[PDB]
């Protein structure tokens, strides 16, 4: 059986947030909701559809109609930022089923454009017969970017790794992307480029083998 | 007050075996149904297995069917998980959880159970990798002459984690240590940067200290601007 949730959902503080849980004929089943803050124990917030455990705010409330169940948090606070999973029991397949989870972002600070720094392979690493380009992206908000690497003028996705954005010592976000070459490839092109895209806008830095 | 303590998470090669344990208190273990739920790092929750108070009902997820074995010992308030024939897909965070235990009877329809979680543990980490312990190589990310950025490439190590500081802890302003990426080689790599007064670059001296306890390695590297 399958439960599907929107991957992301954002709201401005004090407003009201809605998280959907898609399952077919899900109104026939009891739906429960857990909240999980990064590096921590999940926590029951709504059970048996609309019921709520004592010890959690009256702001959390539950719906379940036909093909879609809904966790509704009102007067959202900064502390309500977490991941939310819905759950059921499939009597048919003998399975507990969780949904994908929804990361609820509370736009509790000013937007911020990413600052990008691109390092070429150090003489040292090269001397070890490996070449690595390091693209460091920091101080942006919200925490969702896109990286793309170009050689000379044309892209390539062979040998790229990119981290998932992550808060820093100031609630802003930062991510990294490495491009792995062989020293041969490194000095055989005129230049390499890192291209970060953040909410519509695109920054780009470039390095060339020949230089600093 | 409910308390659950997983243990025995570790690192193992594919095909290998491992036995997680979980220790309860603050509720009647004897009356309770238990669960194992796992969570791929970064990804979502995935139910693994459940088991009723006496072992009566026990079910497994298709993924682990035939490889995993759930068990308990009520005399010890203990839940067990036996993972055999491990895969890399099994690498994750393993949670043990208690179930409220809500049921329902009806003399001709049988019993009906309504499972869902009532308490969780902290977790325990299970890594399945073909690779074995290896200390990191450390390379300088030299600044390329407002302010400037310089850093450390911490390359090809295993298992996690590495920790990085600068100037033996005395530099924290401007410092960010990223998450690690896991490469095709099954080895981890991460970086650390610090942004600094562009001017104070020929004078002030920057050293990063890498520590990798799994291999008892510790490295210090001074990062100096290049030469051209």
């Amino acid at each position: 059986y399958v439960l599907t949730q929107p991957p992301s959902v954002s709201v401005a503080p004090g407003k009201t947030a809605r998280i959907t849980c898609g399952g077919n004929n899900i109104a026939n089943k009891n739906v429960h909701w857990y909240q999980q803050k990064p590096g921590q124990a999940p926590v029951l917030v709504i059970y048996y559809d609309d019921d709520r455990p004592s010890g959690i705010p009256d702001r959390f409330s539950g719906s379940n109609s036909g093909n879609t169940a809904t966790l509704t948090i009102s007067r959202v606070e900064a502390g309500d930022e977490a991941d939310y999973y819905c759950q059921v029991w499939d009597s048919n397949s003998d399975h507990v089923v969780f949904g994908g989870g929804t990361q609820l972002t509370v736009l509790g600070q000013p937007k911020a454009a990413p600052s990008v720094t691109l390092f070429p392979p150090s003489s040292e690493e090269l001397q070890a017969n490996k070449a690595t380009l390091v693209c460091l992206i920091s101080d942006f908000y919200p925490g969702a970017v896109t990286v793309a690497w170009k050689a000379d003028g044309s892209p390539v996705k062979a040998g790229v790794e990119t981290t998932k954005p992550s808060k820093q010592s100031n609630n802003k976000y930062a991510a990294s992307s490495y491009l792995s070459l062989t020293p041969e490839q490194w000095k055989s092109h005129r230049s390499y480029s890192c291209q970060v895209t953040h909410e519509g806008s695109t920054v780009e830095k470039t390095v060339a083998p020949t230089e600093c | 007050e409910v308390q659950l303590v997983e243990s025995g998470g570790n690192v193992v090669q594919p095909g290998g075996s491992l036995r997680l344990s979980c220790t309860a208190s603050g509720f009647s273990f004897d009356d309770s149904t238990m669960h194992w739920v796992r969570q791929a790092p970064g990804k979502g929750l995935q139910w693994v297995s459940l088991i009723s108070w006496n072992g009566g009902r026990t079910y497994y997820a298709d993924s682990v069917k035939g490889r995993f074995t759930i068990s308990r010992d009520n005399s010890k308030n203990s839940l067990y998980l036996q993972m055999n024939s491990l895969k890399t897909e099994d690498t994750a965070f393993y949670f043990c959880a208690k179930d409220k235990g809500d049921s329902d009877y009806d003399y001709n329809l049988g019993y009906s159970y309504f499972y869902y979680m009532d308490g969780w543990g902290k977790g325990t980490t299970v890594t399945v990798s073909s690779a074995s312990t290896k200390g990191p190589s450390v390379f300088p990310l030299a600044p390329s002459s407002g302010t400037a950025a310089l850093g450390c490439l911490v390359k090809d190590y295993f298992p996690e984690p590495v920790t990085v500081s600068w100037n033996s802890g005395a530099l924290t302003s401007g410092v960010h240590t990223f998450p690690a990426v896991l490469q095709s080689s099954g080895l981890y790599s991460l970086s650390s940067v610090v942004t600094v007064p562009s001017s104070s670059l020929g004078t002030q001296t920057y050293i990063c200290n890498v520590n990798h306890k799994p291999s008892n390695t510790k490295v210090d590297k001074k990062v100096e601007p290049k030469s051209c």
